[PDB]
């Protein structure tokens, strides 16, 4: 075995601690300790002190290698050296430790969510659970934009309709006309351009950019965004009146 | 126990007590079991939220409900619920139907754990062996005891209420 | 884990407890012996203690000294031993019945094992062998219970101003 | 086997069968253990009085205030005595029936049988239910001694 | 289903609303769990109001400590609120056990209204049936009849 470590008197490191000291360090390092490790002056010293040799040294000398041995307390125990192996492990395997941000830090969550992609060495197909989670998934899969099986002008219309309705509040509320006897008429005309303005730049995009997700086959270019694009203007005026009718019905 | 093994190593005092003194479980199918966890997980998840929004409610934190009725309504959850206004009750029905509707239809839980509404099924692992990990089944174990307790807990609050104030 | 001794096993929903979170039998075997022994003592002192504070308040000794009220737990000690009084009549007892440990187990307790420890040899109930063990597991969930017990009742009885069974 | 005692045979002039004398042996063991809890129970606030005492809920120092044969209540250790039936039925839905494979066999939790006296099988299972037959007849007979022939004793 | 033990001889397979023609298997046996259960508390229920009409109410006091002597408790609708909670919640306690017992859960012996009375096990001399039969009929009957006592005690006013 390594001679540095044989017969080592107690008194310059006590055996549990040397025991501690040499799982802690990794073993291909106990031949030769490499500098500023405790096993490095367990080296220097117990080849210069023990039974062969100088057994006796000076107070201060004993007292300043006393403070540089380790005081049993600050090595990780087996099942701390255990912990780092594996959440090491995990980490290079790509499976994160689910974690989860709180009041300046994180709580673990004890779950292992797998976290690189199909893909390994793309950067955004990094599943987490807020975009690729079973739910999340299907929620966006089902949005109006997404969902299987609608005509480019029901998802105009479908669009269309949740802004309109939910335009008219801001303006019809905290408006300049706010407490005027109509205060909603007023809402329900800055509703409208809005959705015309915003409808104005998707024809834009869909003169510009052509997207061709939504034309069928043998069609002119963004035609189906051109005609989700002025759909989604009809249902912005539709929703946008008939949440003003609500308003003032009720 | 064949099918009850869906659902071991999950309840009783101790992890691993399959408690079932009244043998609900024996002679019930693994979809059977499967569903009566999912009913279970769903009132304890209520019950958890509902406990929370009791305390919350019965110490004098009542906002919405003092800034819609234009008066602090009373600390007994039960007398604040009369006072809520009506347009506030019907709202609250509707949001918790959107949910129900959402989860149910549109974005099914899965069949083998038809617990899963937020679906950590399709990211998780829970089939490791790392230790700074793979502890799922406790965090399991903590969201049903946690939930059972506040299951008995709501119902003493609602009880108690109701009879001896 | 301490020798054969029984404070583990027969110990509630698990078989085996094996409570020692300090260490301080591994880091001093050799003293096994001398915690049962202790641990034992202990406990019967501390059931007899708790089961003292209760009777006083009904029988009282026929000393005609300690035949007097206002002799709660909290002056009945500075209250008897005198100028020699009751107090000590319980001391020479208790030293009576301590030298007789002696003598079983040698002047410096060297006979002091791990299957001796707490055994003065009064066996009148306990019968059979596996009784044997789990009677004392019985004495022993019952004495370190009473030892919390004793403690919570003297504590809170003189804190609060109790002095009498429900200490509160 | 068991319960057959010695002055009776199966005394079956109505169960008779495995599954179902299982199941009723069950019930004659928990009535017989609750008769003699009882019947011993209620001459305890004779002699030796009504012990009890100390802080309770809204029975600070009650000296078992409930009186008689009944209890009653009036606030009175009966409202207290709710108490005795919830904690009886943790009881008996942790230490059970459905988790007990014998008759009505708890797994012997105080270990009194592991020689300290009682045995397995032979008398002492015999003894055990041929006592509660009769301390449920005694309890039985005590409840109409006091409700129309006076008091226990 | 066309040949169970519902099928007695005044009326033949008597579903005129139709649960039949979609009425599953299990359906069946479910809602026959459903028609044991309310016959045979419907039964219990006229017993418990034709019997303390004849016969006196209890001699005793129901209540040790709010003396009620089971007289200011009237015989009909409105003992509800004379009972204690507690007796009624006792009550529905000792009907919780008797669900909560073996179980009559879809499948189990207990889902067919088999629980284990067997006040009346006749050596199956082709009576099985007899008193299977007459324990349904009775209970509609019984049903029908604890509706008209219902709406006799609370249309009238008391009793009958
Ligand atoms: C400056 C504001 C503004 C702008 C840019 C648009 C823009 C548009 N509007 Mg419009 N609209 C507005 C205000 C505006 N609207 C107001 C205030 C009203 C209320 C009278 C309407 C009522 C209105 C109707 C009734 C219709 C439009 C339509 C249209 C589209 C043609 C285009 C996107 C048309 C449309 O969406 O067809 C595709 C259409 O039919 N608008
Ligand atoms: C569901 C369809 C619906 C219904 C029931 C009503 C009902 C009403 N509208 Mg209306 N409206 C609608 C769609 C509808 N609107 C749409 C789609 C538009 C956009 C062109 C408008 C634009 C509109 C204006 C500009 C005005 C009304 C007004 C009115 C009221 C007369 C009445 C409550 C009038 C009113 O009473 O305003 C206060 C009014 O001035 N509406
Ligand atoms: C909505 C209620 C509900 C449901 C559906 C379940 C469902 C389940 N529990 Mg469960 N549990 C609950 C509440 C519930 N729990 C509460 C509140 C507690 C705290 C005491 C527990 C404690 C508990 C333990 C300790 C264990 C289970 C287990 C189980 C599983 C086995 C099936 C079973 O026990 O019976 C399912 C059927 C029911 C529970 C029927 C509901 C109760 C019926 C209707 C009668 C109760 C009425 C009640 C007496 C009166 C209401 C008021 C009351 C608060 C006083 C199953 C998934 C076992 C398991 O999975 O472990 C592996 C197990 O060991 N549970
Ligand atoms: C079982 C779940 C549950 C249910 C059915 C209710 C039901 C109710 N709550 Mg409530 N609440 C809950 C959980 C729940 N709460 C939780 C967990 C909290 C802590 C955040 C609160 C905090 C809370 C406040 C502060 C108030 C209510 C109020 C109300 C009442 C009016 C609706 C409202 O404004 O809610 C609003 C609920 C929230 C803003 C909480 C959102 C937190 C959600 C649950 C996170 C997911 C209604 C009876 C109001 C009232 O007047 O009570 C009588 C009121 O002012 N709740
Ligand atoms: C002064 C009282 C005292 C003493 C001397 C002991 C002594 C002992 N106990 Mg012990 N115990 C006590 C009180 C005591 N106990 C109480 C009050 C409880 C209840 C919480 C327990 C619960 C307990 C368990 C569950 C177990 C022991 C065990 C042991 C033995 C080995 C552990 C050891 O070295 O403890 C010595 C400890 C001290 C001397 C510390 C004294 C207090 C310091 C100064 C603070 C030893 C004979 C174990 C055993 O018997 O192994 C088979 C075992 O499994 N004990
Ligand atoms: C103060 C009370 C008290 C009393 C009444 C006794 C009484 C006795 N001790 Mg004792 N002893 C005491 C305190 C006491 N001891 C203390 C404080 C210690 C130190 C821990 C000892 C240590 C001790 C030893 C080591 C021995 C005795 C022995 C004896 C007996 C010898 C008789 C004798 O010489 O009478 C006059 C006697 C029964 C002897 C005996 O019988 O044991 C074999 C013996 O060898 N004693
Ligand atoms: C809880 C009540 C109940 C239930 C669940 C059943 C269930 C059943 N009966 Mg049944 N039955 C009942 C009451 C009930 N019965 C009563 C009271 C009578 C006496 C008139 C009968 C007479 C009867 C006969 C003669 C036969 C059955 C049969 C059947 C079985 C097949 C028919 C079916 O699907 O019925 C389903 C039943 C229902 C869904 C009940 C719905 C009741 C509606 C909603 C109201 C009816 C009007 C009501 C009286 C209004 C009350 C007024 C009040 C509001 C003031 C099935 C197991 C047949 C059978 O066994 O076939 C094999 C058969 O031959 N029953
Ligand atoms: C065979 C059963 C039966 C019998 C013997 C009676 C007997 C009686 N009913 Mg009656 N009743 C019954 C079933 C029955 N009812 C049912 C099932 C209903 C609901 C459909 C009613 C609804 C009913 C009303 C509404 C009235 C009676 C009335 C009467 C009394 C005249 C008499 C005591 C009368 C009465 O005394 O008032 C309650 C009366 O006005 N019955
Ligand atoms: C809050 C203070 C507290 C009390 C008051 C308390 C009480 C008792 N504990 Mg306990 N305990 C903790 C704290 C407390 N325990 C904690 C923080 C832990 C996690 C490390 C823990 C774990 C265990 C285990 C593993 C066992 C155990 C035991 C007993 C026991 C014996 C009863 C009987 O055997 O007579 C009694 C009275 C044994 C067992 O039997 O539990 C029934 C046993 O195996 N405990
Ligand atoms: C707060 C909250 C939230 C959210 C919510 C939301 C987001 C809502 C929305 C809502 C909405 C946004 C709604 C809307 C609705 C709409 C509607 C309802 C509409 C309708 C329309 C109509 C009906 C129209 C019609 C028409 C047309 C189409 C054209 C022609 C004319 C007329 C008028 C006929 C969360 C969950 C996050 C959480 C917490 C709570």
């Amino acid at each position: 075995k390594i001679a540095y470590l044989q017969d080592i008197p107690r008194t310059i490191v006590e055996k549990d601690a040397l025991e501690l000291i040499l799982k802690n360090t990794p073993k291909e390092q106990w031949e030769n300790p490499p500098e500023d490790s405790y096993l490095y002056t367990v080296k220097a010293f117990a080849e210069m002190y023990g039974p062969g040799k100088a057994t006796k040294m000076g107070w201060w000398d004993y007292y300043r290698l006393k403070m540089d041995m380790p005081d049993t307390t600050r090595l990780s125990s087996e099942r701390e050296l255990q912990e780092i192996e594996e959440y090491e492990k995990l980490m290079m395997s790509g499976k994160v430790p689910f974690a989860v941000p709180g009041p300046s830090g994180y709580f673990f969550t004890g779950f292992v969510t797998q976290w690189k992609g199909k893909e390994p060495f793309a950067g955004d197909q990094v599943i987490t659970l807020t975009e690729n989670g079973l739910f999340a998934k299907q929620f966006l899969s089902a949005l109006a934009f997404y969902r299987e099986g609608l005509k480019p002008w029901q998802r105009g219309l479908e669009i269309g309709m949740a802004h309109g309705y939910f335009l008219i509040g801001p303006f019809t509320s905290l408006g300049p006309l706010r407490n005027t006897p109509e205060a909603a008429t007023v809402g329900l005309l800055c509703g409208c351009a809005i959705v015309g303005i915003v409808s104005i730049g998707g024809l834009i995009f869909g003169s510009t950019i052509k997207p061709t997700r939504f034309d069928k086959d043998g069609d002119k270019p963004g035609a189906g965004f051109i005609e989700m694009i002025n759909w989604h203007a009809v249902g912005g005026l539709g929703g946008a009146g008939f949440a003003h009718a609500l308003i003032t019905v009720f | 126990r064949e099918a009850p093994k869906v659902l071991a190593g999950t309840g009783g005092p101790l992890p691993e007590s399959f408690w079932d003194p009244a043998g609900f479980t024996n002679n019930k199918t693994d979809e059977e079991l499967l569903f009566y966890r999912a009913a279970e997980l769903k009132h304890g998840r209520i019950a958890m939220a509902a406990v929370v929004g009791w305390f919350t409610n019965a110490s004098g934190f009542h906002y919405l409900g003092d800034l819609w009725l234009k008066k602090p309504a009373s600390d007994n959850p039960i007398e604040a619920f009369n006072q809520l206004s009506l347009l506030g009750v019907f709202q609250m029905v509707f949001f918790i139907g959107c949910l129900e509707w959402l989860t149910t239809v549109p974005c099914p839980p899965p069949k083998d754990a038809p617990w899963d509404v937020i679906g950590m099924s399709d990211v998780l692992e829970e089939d490791t062996d790392e230790n700074p990990m793979a502890e799922y089944k406790k965090i399991q174990m903590q969201e049903l005891n946690n939930s059972r307790l506040a299951m008995v807990a709501i119902i003493g609050l609602i009880v108690q209420a109701t009879t001896t104030g | 884990f301490a020798g054969g001794l029984t404070g583990s096993d027969y110990g509630g929903f698990g078989g085996k407890y094996e409570w020692d979170p300090v260490g301080f039998s591994t880091r001093w075997p050799e003293h096994l012996a001398w915690y049962r022994e202790a641990e034992l003592k202990h406990g019967r002192i501390a059931m007899l203690a708790f089961a003292g504070l209760l009777a006083p308040d009904l029988f009282r000794l026929p000393w005609a000294e300690f035949q007097d009220s206002s002799l709660d737990f909290a002056n009945a000690h500075d209250k008897f031993v005198a100028g020699f009084g009751p107090m000590w009549w319980g001391f020479i007892a208790c030293g009576g019945i301590e030298y007789q440990r002696f003598r079983k187990l040698g002047l410096g307790m060297e006979g002091l094992t791990l299957e001796n420890a707490g055994n003065l040899g009064w066996f009148d109930l306990p019968k059979n062998s596996e009784e044997r063990l789990f009677y004392e597991t019985a004495e022993l969930k019952n004495g370190r219970l009473a030892m919390l017990a004793v403690s919570g009742i003297f504590t809170a009885g003189i804190f609060w101003d109790q002095h009498h069974f429900p200490f509160i | 086997e068991l319960g057959v005692q010695a002055p009776v045979g199966f005394w079956d002039p109505v169960d008779g069968n495995v599954a179902s004398f299982r199941r009723r042996r069950t019930v004659e063991l928990k009535h017989g253990r609750i008769s003699m809890l009882a019947a011993m129970g209620y001459m305890t606030p004779e002699i030796t009085g009504k012990f009890p005492g100390y802080l309770s809920p809204s029975t600070l120092l009650k000296y078992d205030d409930i009186p008689n044969g009944l209890g009653a209540i009036s606030k009175v250790p009966a409202l207290g005595w709710a108490q005795i039936f919830v904690y009886c039925g943790y009881a008996e839905l942790s230490q059970d029936q459905t988790p007990g494979s014998p008759g009505a066999e708890g797994n012997f939790g105080f270990k009194v049988l592991t020689s300290s006296d009682p045995d397995s099988l032979e008398k002492k299972l015999a003894s055990e239910i041929a006592n509660g037959r009769l301390a449920m007849m005694a309890f039985t007979g005590m409840a109409t001694q006091d409700g129309l022939t006076g008091s226990a004793w």
